[PDB]
Order: structure tokens, then C-alpha cells, then sequence
């Protein structure tokens, strides 16, 4: 027979993610930012002055060389400052932030879509469609209810 | 004579309806590989972080046999044909490396017939994406509530790259179980943080900040970044069938 | 809660994307990302020589696997 | 009876060289794409050298006996060989010699393996 | 008669030199004729005449599959039927290499006796699905329907070299027709014919319960002939001779060939199989 | 109406076998599907047994009437008759045959099904 | 004309009972004579010749879409044009059945009103593209 | 050694034409699409006027010698002139020639710049 004629390169290696280092140096001024939705980035490795997230514990902020850590994000809005003073928010369904001591975000997560493309009418009928899937007594119903609340309550606030 | 000459002008018009209908297949591809292209463009930023977690030096496939006891691999292969070696070489490939302890459960239609006919007993079964919408992280997390049916110790997802358009290669995914994931996590995290394979990136900060991470969160972690990686194999195969085809179909022409 | 009622954390987000793309207004990204949350998707698990469907795990995201 | 199977297998390959040249090898059934690798093992090894041809092929004519070639026919058609390669078949008589073609051309694989590793390695 | 295309070959050899004038491919035109005051002399007489008669089997050759030509469309225009050999089907592995859907004979059931009718008319519903089925590559391995089953059993059966008893004809024809075999596989069809004629199972084993109803008398036809298999007498001795053949194959027989592996026995046993396809 | 209308349905059947022979029922859309099942069920329809040919088919034949032969084709033509199965209409007269046809071979389909569970349960 | 290809027919009936010399098809030499005899009568005569106009429209039957037949493959030749007809698209509901591809008129314009050239200049801009998609395109 | 060397050109063009519609002008390399400028420019340079129309169209008509064809197609395959644009080349003659309407264009391209800058400026 043939020795092996395949030989399929491990994929992982087309990617060139960090090396993290311990720090023999000083911080950098500016995050380098990288948000990705399910394959495609929106935001490939812009430098960025600040963030503001949203998790399951509360509600987080991260500046240049904050500590290595790595969590989920509840599902809600996400706030990006540049260093022009503007600001950049993105709904969002999930995910997983992944901050770096170098100073690096990378946050991948399922959806991104901006604020300027939602309107509150037409999240105004889903609200009392999830209070009525949430008082529907269903185990099938009731948790759909009480997440679909779980994401449009802070769309809610957040619009107001 | 005057039948040789009908069958050959028969023969002629018939190969003339093909050749149209050869060229709505070519138009309709088309349409799709201008569509899915800009991805090309938009291509390898989404697992730049989750490599550095899951990806391992290059094992033997003689020694896992021996520590694994049910294996299991993932080919994406196609619905409808006139794609090229795919199918073909992705079976070549499973029969190449087959061994006792395997079981596949794959993706698309030639696998239904082709691992049945030349893998009796370890294939099982296969899933079908109707290509009307693009894939979703859903159907990725369908493949993972179909692989989590088998208690597998080692996950290969297999499926074809598009490095360009003359160029629709293999590549793969190896995904250790989870349980093996956290062990490997515990022992890594404990020891000094040295790479032991050239072009493999240090994960000691990241191991010891999931440590601390629990139990629960982890799990996401875990089925999260392997949704992703199977995301991914259908996205560069489904590109790799849009991208083989037009020579299967140029050359058909 | 949602978690102990047997569902996945995948099923979650789904369901949460498949909530989010309605509410956003109609245009060219709603027309692209509804493909993202369509379920159209099956499965088959060949037989001696038919085709049956290996229906233990339902595409729908309400139901819990068993 | 090899006869009959040896002419039944080339009717197969023949209905199916009109879809082949139009699709290519890719595009059939396991059973189809053997059947296309059995015919193509057969009819290269219905050709032959003949003494008389020496100074066109070049080769050393063979006078293949009938008892050897049904005994070769039979084996082919058995799949008894169906590792060897297609070429190894080609203007040969005897399965012997197809055995010491294919372990010729192994052997020459081999070597320029080894030859490309020590031109890379020397590159 | 033998190639009546050399007696049109003759009769333009003389014509020709004959200076008589050709035709459509040299013919002088009238050979039309020809095989017309040939063949209709071929006739069945009346009562009056003593009712007897003359078939003609006139041979006609061919070049490459068609029937374009001129002679071969002037006999095709005056014989009733016609039996297509396609090269394609004979070099195809079948033999006689008849092609049904091409041939085809207009008496029809009025020739036939009265026990061919009724299966010749399940028959040719058989063919009309099996000839739209048989097309598609076989992936219902189990799921196949008992139409790709019996059309598939009845064309190895139809493999011959010399002829066959009437009686040892429908009987084997009727095995297929009502499904009793569609569990054995297709190779052995003619194996399971060659006990079911010459080699009659239950009357060795033992399993006599037929009174009458045995293959080896082989002057049932007579029988079978005149009253015809869906008769009173006839239907359960037959059913209850054929599921015993079926049921002593499947457990002597087929046990042991599935059990083979020696490559030495597997040749002796195909070999017997084509003895079988031959001899029968 | 109801013949024109029918000539182009097989104008385009005829376009379908380009396509169909090629890719498959899959590659066309259910509006495409629809009409093809029209076609090849006007087909079939219009096939009819007759009394001479009993020699040949052993089966009646049938005197369908021209009003009664305008009211069936045009109720094919609008879905009145397209949960009725394919071989339904083969070989057989007015609307009324069909269905009768439709009852017998539902008839002898649960006849193998209560046969098969009757064969799966005594084997 | 209903039609010119009977015309030749009997012209050959003629010639071959006359014991002339046949040739392609049986029929004799001259019958491109034949038809070049009568065709070019038509014609549009000048205003020193009355302004009168003779207008043809010569029908001819084809065979199974052939036009390689000799008397098609003349009188194609001849006239300053032609119309081909499909039987396919006479059964799919166009009648009349024309078959623009094939359908050529050498005189596009000059002959048009002023109304028609503005109409026609887009017409083709348009069945140009029509033909292209549709071909193109799927069926559904 | 320029006309064989304008057959491959545009042949090259012909190739890189049938594959600009599958991937995209953009997707060609810096050399591929500096050829496809040229033969872009060159099939635009074998149209002539005529001196038979110049009533009906009003155009000159260019009667073009031999050896002076020659030094336009070598200049306009040595890159020496690419500068230029596209439409400088279409329904001209003589490289001498196409210059002038070259910097008409550009000419006419100012006046409108200028007659748009004042007709902005004066409101």
C-alpha cells in the first residue's frame, strides 16, 4: 500500500493567537480589540481605549493591561470607548471575553448587531409576549419566557 | 443508413441540452462562491483565541488507540455532487486511518451510502443541512447534541480548507473529551509553562484563570469553543464545495 | 430555572439569537442574519438500504433532548 | 466461465466510459468505480510484446501459455489482485511478471523518495 | 430460414447483371415481393383445408443494432413479431440475448395454452415495472420491492442454452410470480430451478404430503396443460410442493453456500452455478 | 382550453428530462415538482385499455365519453386530483376508474402491512 | 407562396420524367435558376418605374428542424431574410411560434416607420438580455 | 515579434477574461491586471475610422502606414505609454495622432472642473 498519501494540516495552526507573556516590560497605552460573532469579526484587532461588559456575576470594565482573565457575558449590550471620547454599543447574545496582562480582548460571542438597527415598537409586543410565555404554566414555555425577558429587560432599560 | 445519422445527431443535441444545463449549474454556483467569498476576506479571526486551549503537539494516532477506548470523527462531506475528490479523498482518509475502536457520525449525503458501503458497522448515521440559509451556531451545537450521544474519548472533526481557488486542501480538528481537557488543564497549570512543539502558543495564564473558573462555566467553555471549531468545518467546506465544483464543472464543459 | 430544565447552554444562546433577530428593524443585516437562526436542518441514519431519521435530538430548540 | 465474466466486466465498462468522459471517476458508486479499476487492470492485461515488435516496444517478446492466462484472468476477476496498480499490468505476460513490474515500480517510488529527501535536505 | 438477406444479396446478383434497374442499396425495387410471396404462404388453414399449418422463423442479420436498413424494415413490415437479439444483452453475460421491450409477437394469448396465459399476463406487468425500476442502482438492499425481487429471479431464469419441458417451465416461473423465491439471492436462481426439476427435495427427505404432485413423472404437462395451474386440484399440491422446496434450500443448501470462503470451493461452486445456467 | 393548456405541460415535461436525467426531483423547485407530477400523471391518464387488445393486456377496455373526458383532464389541471396517487391512472378510464383503482391499491397496500406485521410477529 | 418546396417537387417530377440529368436530392441543376427566376422579380421598383413594390413571402416546410436541405439551404440563400418557426414553442402556448435567434431580417430599420425604430431599438436591447438570463437561469 | 507578441497578449486577456468573472478584477495580480490594462487598450486601438463615412459620421478617416504601426504597437507593449487612459485609443489611428485627443480629453475634463469650481464658488 501507500504510506499515508494524506497528510491533513491541524487547522488550528492557520490561526495566530497570543503569546502571553508574564510582563517584562512596561503596559500598552490602548487595547487591541477583536469581537467576533460566529465566524466573521466585526472588529479585527482595533485599538481601543476602554470597555464595559455585561456578566452573569454583574457588570464589568476593563482598561489597557487588566488582569488575565477569561468569562461568560450575560445576555445584553456591550459598551466600546475609543480614544476619540466617542462611543461604540452592541447587542449581544452571549459569549466569552478573554482578557489578557499584555493587554488584549478578545471577546467571541454568537451575535453583534448595533443599536441603531433594533427599534423599541417592535420590542415593545415581544416584552408581553415573554410575560405571557413566562405566566403560561409550561416548562417548555415558561423558561422561553423567562429568557426572552432575560433579553429584552435590558434592551428596556437600555433604550430608556 | 439513414439511422446513424439520427442516432448521431441525437447524441449530438442531447450533449447540447447538457452543456446549458452545465453552464445553469456553473451561473448558479457562481452565485453562491461571490456570496460565501466574503468570508475569504473576513476569514481566520474567530479562533484565534480558542486554539491556544485545544490544540496539542502533533500525536500519534498508534499510541491514542491504546490510551482511548471510542474514538470518534466528524467528515463534513456534501449533499449534491459534481464537487470533486472530497467525498472521495475524505473517505480514503477515514479507511487510511481506520482502526477498531471508531465510530463516525457525518455530515451530508455521499456519506450516507459511501462510509456505509466501505465502513459496514463504525459509521452509524449522518446529518443534512438544506443549504437554503447559511449554517448558524445552532446547527453546530445540533452536531454536538449528536457526538455527546457516544461517550468518545477523542473527537477528530475532519472537512476542506480553501487556501484559494486552485487550492481546496484537508485539514482537521482534534478535540480531546472533556473530562481529558480539565485533567490535561489541572496537570498544565501546576508544572512551569514550557511549549513543547514548535508554533504552539504558552496557555498557563489562561489555565490557571479557568481554574479558577467553575465548574459549570467551564463546561460552556468547553462546548462553546468546540461549537465553534464545528462552525468553522462546515464554513471551509462549504466554501470548498463552492470553490471545487467550478472546476468539476468547467472541466465536465 | 432554565438550566436544570434539561436544555444546553447552546440551546440557550440560540434561543436567545433566534429572539434577538426578531426585534431588530428590517434590512440588509436582518436579510443576511435570519439565515443564522433558520432552522431548516435535518437528520438521517441509513438503514440496510433506506433512509430513516435518526430523530433522538429534535432541531427545535423548546424541546430537551432524551 | 472466464471468458464469459471477462467479456460481461468490459460491456460494463463500455456503458459506463459515456458518463466517466463526461463526469469523471469521482462521480461513482464504490461498486462502479472497482468494476472501472478491475476492466482497466483486464484490458491493459489483455495487451502483450511480441517477439516481432522488439525493435517498436522495445521489450523482450513473451508467449503466454493457456493455462497461465486463465489462471491469471481467474485471479484478476476474483480480486485476488487488487492492490497491485493499474500500470503493473501493462505490455507483460504472466503474473509474475506483473508482481516483479509492480515491485520494479515500487522500488522506484521508494528511490525517489529517498532522492528528494536528500535533495531537500541538501537544498 | 437462414439469413434471407442473402437471398435478397442472390436476387440482386442476378438482377444486376440482368441489367435490370437498382433500387434503394441496389436492390431492383421489388424484393418487397419477395419476401411477401414468401412468407405469406405461411398460414394457418381452416377446418375445411384440414386445419394445418407452417410457421416461419425467417433469420434476418444485422449491423450494428439497426433497423433502418431497407430489408430488414421491408420482413419487420410483413411478419407479425419479431425476437431482438442485441449484441449489447449478449455480450451482456445473458444468453439468448433477447431484448423484450424491442421484441414482440401480435397473437399474443391465443397462441398459448391455457396455463401460459395467466402467468405470461402477470408477466409483462411484471416487466412493465421492472424495465422502469431496474434502471436505478440498487440501494434498498432490504427495502427493495418484491418487483425488483421477481424481475430479477425471472431474468436469471430465462437463461438457457438448450430447451426446456413446458412442465419444467411453468413451475419455475410460478416460484417467482407468487414470490416464493425472493428470500434466496439472485445467483443461485437457477441452482434452486436445477433441484426443483431434476432433483426433487421433499421426496427425499421425506416431506411427502402430495398425493400426486411430483417433478419427476414429467407427464403432468399433459395435465397442466389442459386444466392449467389455478385449478382446485392443482393450486394447493403446487403450493405445497414448492414452499418445501424453498424450505429445504434455504436450510440445506444455502446454509452451506453462504458458508463458503475457500477460494478453492468458491470456483467449484460458480462453476456449478454456470453448469446450472447451462445444462437447464 | 384544456388541451392547450395540457400540450404546453408536456412541452415543459419534456424540458424537465433534460434536467431531471441529469441532477435529480431535488434541484426543482415544488412549483416545478407540481407540474411535473401533472404531466406525468396526464401521461399515464391518457393511456386507456381496449376491448380488441384484450389478447394482448387481458384487461377491459373502457368507452370514456368526450364530455367526461374534458371535466377530468381540467380537474388534474387545478389539484382536484393530486393526493391521488401515480399509477392510479394508468391504464384506465373516467375519473370514477381512478378512484376505484386508488381503493384497490390502497387495499392491497394494507394488505402487505398487516401481513408484514403479522410475518414480524409469528418471525 | 403555399408552398415552394411542392413547387420543386413537381419541377423534379418533371425533369426526371423527361429523362434530364438529376442531381443532389434527384433534382436537376437548374432549380436555384429556378427559384432566383421568380424571387428576384420581387422587388421595389424606383419612381422612373411607376414606385410600385412587389413583396414575397415564400413559405417553405422544413423537416424535424433542418434547414441543410437543399431547397431551404437556396432559398435562404436567396431571400433577403428569413422566418423560422419551432413546433416546440408552437405546443408551449407562443403562436405564433417564432424563434428570434434563428429569424433574421436584413432590412432592421430602413423599412420601419419612425414610431418603430425608437420601439425596436429597445426591443433588442432587451430580448438580447432576455435570452441570455433565461438560458442562464434555472427552471424555477 | 509585435504581432506575435500582441496574439499573446490578447490571448491572455481572452483567459484572464474568462476568469475576472468568477473571482473578480481584484483578484488579479499586479502584472495580470497591467496586461489586461493593455489589451484593454489595444483591442480599443485596432478600431479605425474610415474616410468612406466621414460624410455619414462625420470622423476622419486615418490612412495608417506599415512601419508606423509597428512603433505604436511596440511603444504601446513596452509600457512606455500606459499613462494614457482607455477611451484616448477607441476609433483613432497612429500613436502621433491619439495624443491630441488624449489631451483633449484632458482639456475638457479641466473646463468642466473649472465650470464647476466657479459654479460652486459664485453660489
Amino acid at each position: 500500500q501507500d504510506p499515508r498519501k494524506f497528510f491533513p494540516d491541524n487547522g488550528f495552526r492557520f490561526f495566530d493567537g497570543p503569546e502571553d507573556s508574564f510582563g517584562d516590560g512596561n503596559i500598552p497605552a490602548q487595547i487591541i480589540l477583536t469581537l467576533t460573532r460566529q465566524d466573521e469579526f466585526i472588529l479585527k484587532q482595533e485599538p481601543v481605549a476602554a470597555i464595559t461588559i455585561r456578566t452573569n456575576e454583574g457588570e464589568m470594565g476593563v482598561l489597557a493591561g487588566h488582569e488575565y482573565t477569561v468569562q461568560q457575558l450575560a445576555p445584553g449590550i456591550l459598551e466600546v470607548e475609543y480614544e476619540g471620547g466617542k462611543k461604540d454599543q452592541y447587542v449581544i447574545s452571549g459569549g466569552f471575553a478573554h482578557v489578557n496582562d499584555t493587554g488584549v480582548v478578545d471577546i467571541n460571542t454568537v451575535e453583534a448587531v448595533p443599536l441603531e438597527e433594533i427599534d423599541h415598537e417592535k420590542l415593545a409586543k415581544a416584552l408581553e409576549e415573554a410575560r405571557a410565555k413566562s405566566q403560561s404554566p409550561d416548562e417548555a414555555v415558561r423558561i422561553q419566557g423567562e429568557i426572552a425577558l432575560e433579553i429584552f429587560e435590558p434592551l428596556e432599560a437600555a433604550l430608556h | 443508413g439513414g439511422g446513424t445519422i439520427r442516432f448521431w445527431r441525437e447524441k449530438l443535441e442531447g450533449y447540447k441540452k447538457y452543456h446549458q444545463i452545465v453552464k445553469t449549474i456553473k451561473m448558479v454556483t457562481l452565485a453562491k462562491y461571490r456570496q460565501t467569498v466574503v468570508r475569504t476576506r473576513v476569514r481566520d479571526q474567530t479562533l484565534r483565541y480558542t486554539r491556544k486551549a485545544l490544540d496539542a503537539k502533533t500525536q500519534d494516532d498508534q499510541e491514542v488507540i491504546e490510551k482511548s477506548e471510542c474514538l470518534l470523527y466528524v467528515p463534513i462531506t456534501t449533499n449534491r455532487g459534481s464537487c470533486g475528490a472530497l467525498n472521495t479523498n475524505m473517505v480514503r482518509y477515514l479507511q487510511e486511518v481506520e482502526n477498531p475502536k471508531m465510530t463516525i457520525i457525518s455530515v451530508g449525503k455521499k456519506a450516507l451510502d459511501a462510509m456505509t458501503k466501505v465502513f459496514q458497522d463504525t459509521y452509524r448515521r449522518t446529518i443534512l443541512n438544506d443549504m437554503k440559509q447559511a449554517m448558524s451556531f445552532q446547527f453546530a451545537a445540533y452536531v454536538l447534541e449528536h457526538m455527546n450521544t457516544v461517550p468518545w474519548d477523542r473527537a477528530q472533526i475532519v472537512y476542506n480548507r480553501y487556501h484559494g481557488a486552485a487550492s481546496q486542501k484537508l485539514a482537521i480538528f482534534n478535540l480531546p473529551k472533556f473530562e481529558d481537557w480539565k485533567q490535561k488543564l489541572e496537570e498544565d497549570s501546576a508544572g512551569d509553562g514550557k511549549i513543547e512543539e514548535d508554533g504552539l502558543l504558552q496557555s498557563l495564564p489562561m489555565k490557571t484563570a479557568l481554574g479558577e473558573l467553575e465548574e459549570t462555566a467551564v463546561e460552556d467553555f468547553y462546548n462553546f469553543h468546540s461549537c465553534l471549531a464545528v462552525l468553522n468545518a462546515v464554513s471551509e467546506n462549504e466554501l470548498s464545495e463552492y470553490a471545487a465544483r467550478i472546476v468539476a464543472v468547467e472541466n465536465q464543459l | 430555572s432554565w438550566r436544570d430544565a434539561g436544555i444546553s447552554y447552546l440551546r440557550y444562546l440560540s434561543i436567545v439569537t433566534r429572539c434577538i433577530h426578531e426585534v431588530q428593524k428590517e434590512g440588509p443585516l436582518l436579510t443576511k442574519n435570519v439565515r443564522f437562526s433558520t432552522i431548516g436542518w435535518k437528520s438521517l441514519y441509513l438503514d440496510h438500504g433506506a433512509t430513516k431519521e435518526y430523530t433522538a435530538i429534535p432541531a427545535e430548540l423548546e424541546k430537551i433532548p432524551e | 466461465n472466464v471468458a464469459m465474466d471477462i467479456v460481461e466486466m468490459l460491456t460494463k465498462y463500455k456503458e459506463l466510459q459515456d458518463i466517466i468522459a463526461v463526469l469523471g471517476i469521482d462521480e461513482l458508486s464504490e461498486e462502479d468505480k472497482l468494476i472501472v479499476d478491475r476492466a482497466r487492470k483486464v484490458a491493459k492485461f489483455m495487451s502483450q510484446p511480441f517477439a516481432v515488435a522488439e525493435v517498436f516496444t522495445g521489450m523482450k517478446g513473451y508467449y503466454v501459455q493457456l493455462e497461465d492466462c486463465v489462471s491469471d484472468f481467474g485471479s484478476l476477476l476474483m480480486g485476488q489482485c487488487d492492490n497491485i496498480p493499474e500500470m503493473a499490468f501493462y505490455m507483460v505476460g504472466g503474473l509474475d511478471s506483473v508482481k516483479e513490474k509492480a515491485a520494479k515500480m515500487a522500488a522506484e517510488a521508494a528511490a525517489m523518495r529517498e532522492r528528494a529527501r536528500k535533495a531537500a535536505e541538501a537544498k | 430460414y437462414d439469413d434471407l438477406s442473402k437471398q435478397a444479396v442472390s436476387y440482386r446478383q442476378i438482377s444486376l447483371l440482368l441489367r435490370r434497374p437498382p433500387g434503394r442499396e441496389a436492390y431492383p425495387g421489388d424484393v418487397f415481393y419477395l419476401h411477401s410471396r414468401l412468407l405469406e404462404r405461411s398460414a394457418m388453414m381452416s377446418p375445411q383445408k384440414g386445419s394445418g399449418s407452417l410457421t416461419s422463423l425467417p433469420i434476418v442479420e444485422t449491423l450494428s443494432n439497426d433497423v433502418t436498413a431497407y430489408i430488414v424494415t421491408n420482413v419487420i413490415s410483413i411478419t407479425d413479431g419479431q425476437i431482438y437479439l442485441d449484441a449489447k444483452l449478449f455480450t451482456g453475460g445473458q444468453r439468448p440475448a433477447v431484448n423484450i421491450g424491442l421484441s414482440v409477437s401480435r397473437v399474443g394469448s391465443s397462441a398459448q395454452n391455457k396455463a401460459m396465459k395467466k402467468v405470461g399476463g402477470a408477466l409483462k406487468m411484471l416487466m412493465g415495472e421492472y424495465r422502469k425500476m431496474a434502471g436505478e442502482q440498487t440501494s434498498g438492499s432490504q427495502n427493495v420491492s418484491p418487483v425488483m425481487i421477481r424481475g430479477a429471479r425471472c431474468l436469471q431464469l430465462f437463461n438457457q442454452k438448450g430447451p426446456s419441458y413446458f412442465m419444467d417451465a411453468i413451475v419455475a416461473l410460478y416460484a417467482v410470480t407468487n414470490g416464493y423465491m425472493d428470500d434466496v439471492k439472485l445467483q443461485y436462481s437457477k441452482f434452486y430451478e436445477f433441484l426443483l426439476l431434476n432433483k426433487d427435495l421433499p421426496v427425499l427427505y421425506g416431506q411427502v404430503n402430495n398425493k400426486y404432485f411430483y417433478m419427476y413423472n414429467k407427464n403432468l404437462n399433459y395435465f397442466i396443460r389442459y386444466f392449467g395451474l389455478n385449478h382446485e386440484i392443482l393450486e394447493p399440491e403446487l403450493k405445497k410442493y414448492i414452499e418445501i422446496h424453498t424450505n429445504l434450500f434455504l436450510d440445506n443448501y444455502q446454509s452451506r453456500m453462504n458458508e463458503l470462503k475457500s477460494d478453492e470451493d468458491l470456483v467449484q461452486l460458480k462453476n456449478l452455478l454456470y453448469a446450472c445456467k447451462r445444462t437447464v
